[PDB]
RNA sequence: AUGAUCAGGUAGAUAGGUUUGGAGUGGAAGUGUAGCGAUACAUGGAGCGGACAAAUACUAAUCGAUCGAGGACUUAACC
RNA sequence: GUAUGAGUAGCGAAAGAAGGGUGAGAAUCCCUUCCACCGAAUAUCUAAGGUUUCCUGAGGAAGGCUCGUCCGCUCAGGGUU
RNA sequence: CCGAUAGUGAACCAGUACCGUGAGGGAAAGGUGAAAAGCACCCCGGAAGGGGAGUGAAACAGUUCCUGAAACCGUGUGCCUA
RNA sequence: GUUAAGUUAGAAAGGGCGCACGGUGGAUGCCUUGGCACUAGGAGCCGAAGAAGGACGGGACUAACACCGAUAUGCUUUGGG
């Protein structure tokens, strides 16, 4: 009935991921797909991988009609942070974070 | 800037060395008091 | 200079209405059937106006 | 007309190397607000090349960068971008009134997002 | 500022080019003549001329797509 | 440990452009041409200080205020008479 | 008597890393499974990472790996709201 | 049917409350390799025949620990197994 993908640990802050992700969300699967490529960010790679893997694993694994499926749902969830620090002025530091994310997509028919 | 610490290997040696703990009864007691730590670096 | 208060999670979603982004405006190619650009060249089949580029 | 980001020497020196080079190479790729200039810095040119006589190459040559084209068997003689301006490129509108070039819109760049589009010189 | 506003998208003068102009500057290049030369004169209000004016579909406004009504009840006047 | 400020301040003096190549991927790596900057220096030696940063072949997790196919970064072999 | 913020500073290559010219100051950091049986093979991807298949009592035990609270970040929805 | 006067629904760009399911994070429980305080006994010094403490080396592969010293990951002998 559904297939699913997920990437983890994917260095990207989940604000610029999820702001991309939002529009994929329930429509067909070709359409989301061209819409990925002519959106210009970062974060649009990444999700088309993760998306064109969940379309694969359910042709091979499951037999769906890969003509037929719409996003079912997509989210982005909080991976480990990388703590970083930044030379300031007057001799101190200033703390950065290099945050990840678990990107997931899930397709079924109708 | 002229900062504080400007190195020279000899300098260095002629006030901070072992040879230079070794010579007054004061650095054999600095001396003494680091291997009771069980410090790696002595002088 | 300061923020006197914590924002609250309300006031910072309210204020996150529109920090959103729109949709590409693009359709189908008369040629090869795969999604473009309006005004700009099919970057699968290089055609634009029905003519080779 | 455009500030480009830069000066006003900057900007003429920009101006004469992508004429320059759209000139030589006939189609190249760069972003929209350079094609929108060189659009009419170009068909300037190209209209002084047109005219023919000495005193619009002397015009034209005050643009034009010093630059070879390529080198033609007659002892092997170098060809220059105002001697293709002038004899090859003008006379292929000779019947043509205005509008020798075109701007076709490609996409937008990886590194920084920029607008990239297509100018040809047809 | 960006949105917005207004003028247009081949039922086309919206922008650029092109052709004729205009302001502005002041007499182009090449050639010839005079002079030993610096230079002067002629061809000739010449040449050039962002943003200003009028003509002209040569170049780009191609091709698509999206949104958007079927009109609640009561009473009173007419009908 | 994790928020708010907030996708906000900043991204550390400066001229770049196009054409070829490589590559899964190129404003950022390689090559060509044109342009620009220093030139009692932003050139060449050499003390101190550092201690393998030097060369070659592979690599792209982290570091590099962006990217990276690149690197004074990672790995393996060398190199100083 | 303590049970990993406790008990030695140190249950782990600790007087170490790091800081300081120096004398000197001085950390953090335990737990797969009974047994590696540590996922042959197929599929998407440059890889990372996944979806199956297999091992096992358990993989929601998959080499920071027993349990897995709260802050904090999300997706869906019953009732309310210009 | 039109006109006039009056009444009442519904809505979500976003938000609130409840619930379900996840992520991050490391509390809690269980556990122990390491500590703390003592008791009985032993022993209370090593060095010019070179000490305490170190540096550099020794392996088929050897960065670190442990062991050993150019007889170097060890040699002789007496017992145990
Ligand atoms: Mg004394
Ligand atoms: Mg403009
Ligand atoms: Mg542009
Ligand atoms: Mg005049
Ligand atoms: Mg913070
Ligand atoms: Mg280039
Ligand atoms: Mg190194
Ligand atoms: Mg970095
Ligand atoms: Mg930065
Ligand atoms: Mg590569
Ligand atoms: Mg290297
Ligand atoms: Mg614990
Ligand atoms: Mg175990
Ligand atoms: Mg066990
Ligand atoms: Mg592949
Ligand atoms: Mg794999
Ligand atoms: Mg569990
Ligand atoms: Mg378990
Ligand atoms: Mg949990
Ligand atoms: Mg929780
Ligand atoms: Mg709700
Ligand atoms: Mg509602
Ligand atoms: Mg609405
Ligand atoms: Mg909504
Ligand atoms: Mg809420
Ligand atoms: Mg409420
Ligand atoms: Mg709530
Ligand atoms: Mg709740
Ligand atoms: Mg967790
Ligand atoms: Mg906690
Ligand atoms: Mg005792
Ligand atoms: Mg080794
Ligand atoms: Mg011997
Ligand atoms: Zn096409």
């Amino acid at each position: 009935t559904s297939a699913k993908a997920v990437a983890k640990t994917v260095r990207i802050a989940p604000r610029k991921a999820r702001i991309v992700i939002d529009l994929i969300r329930g429509k067909q699967v070709g359409e989301a797909i061209a819409i990925l490529k002519y959106t210009p960010r970062s974060a649009s790679p990444i999700i088309e991988k993760v998306l064109k893997s969940a379309i694969a694993n359910a042709e091979h694994n499951y037999d769906l009609d890969i003509n037929n499926l719409v996003v079912e749902e997509a989210f982005v969830d909080e991976g480990p942070t990388l703590k970083r620090f930044r030379p300031r002025a007057q001799g101190r530091a200033s703390a950065i974070n290099k945050r990840t994310s678990h990107i997931t997509v899930v397709v079924s028919e109708v | 800037m002229k900062r504080t610490y400007q190195p020279s290997k000899r300098k260095r040696k002629k006030v901070h060395g072992f040879r230079t703990r070794m010579s007054t009864k004061n650095g054999r007691r600095v001396l003494a008091s680091r291997r009771r730590k069980g410090r790696k670096v002595l002088s | 200079a300061v923020p006197f208060r914590r924002t609250s999670k309300a006031k910072k979603r309210k204020r996150r209405t529109h920090v959103k982004l729109q949709l590409p405006g693009m359709n189908e190619c008369s040629n090869c059937g795969e999604y473009r650009l309006s005004h700009h060249v099919c970057p699968e089949c290089g055609q634009y106006d029905g003519k080779d580029v | 007309y455009r500030k480009l980001g830069r000066t006003s020497s900057q900007r003429k020196a920009l101006l004469r190397d992508l004429a320059t080079d759209l000139i030589v190479h006939e189609r190249i790729e760069t972003t929209e607000a350079r094609a929108k200039e060189i659009r009419k810095v170009v068909e300037k040119l190209i209209t002084s090349g047109k005219k023919g006589d000495l005193h619009a190459r002397r015009q034209a040559a005050a643009f034009i960068r010093h630059e070879v084209v390529e080198v033609v068997q007659v002892k092997n003689r170098p060809v220059y971008a105002l001697q293709k301006l002038f004899d090859d490129v003008a006379p292929r509108y000779a019947e043509r009134q205005g509008g020798y070039t075109r701007i076709l819109k490609k996409g937008p760049r990886r590194g920084d997002g920029a607008p990239m589009v297509i100018i040809e010189l047809v």
